[PDB]
């Protein structure tokens, strides 16, 4: 004989910008 | 019962010649089924000797055989029968 055991169970169902930064230096190359 | 017994099985079966003297049964041990009597008389000192363990002095009168066959029953319920699942085959006494 083949014996079955199943345990089974039922889940619950259902700004523009920022502020400030600092100083940059921009050098035209 | 010779008028009634199926001839059909029995002409199949093996014709046995009567022996010459009354045989008596016995018991002897187990893989010294095959060997004969290697000296006229036992020598226990030794083994494989090809000696009956044991000699019946009568025949028995009967001897019985039996043989249970060990199968498993599976009760389901509202099923007109069981299930039988074969466990195994048994020993013979």
């Amino acid at each position: 004989i083949f014996t079955s055991q199943v345990s089974a169970y039922i889940p619950v169902a259902p700004s523009q910008g920022v502020g400030k930064l600092p100083v940059y230096e921009i050098l035209s190359y | 019962s010779k008028f009634l017994k199926n001839r059909a099985v029995v002409n199949g079966l093996p014709v046995i010649k009567n022996p010459g003297k009354y045989q008596h049964c016995y018991l002897i041990e187990y893989e010294d089924s095959t060997n004969v009597k290697q000296t006229p008389t036992e020598n226990k000192n030794k083994q494989q000797q090809g000696f009956p363990v044991y000699l019946f002095m009568m025949n028995p009168e009967n001897i019985t055989y039996n043989l249970p066959i060990n199968y498993q029953e599976i009760a389901i319920p509202f099923t007109a029968k069981n299930q039988l699942n074969y466990s195994n085959g048994g020993n013979i006494v």
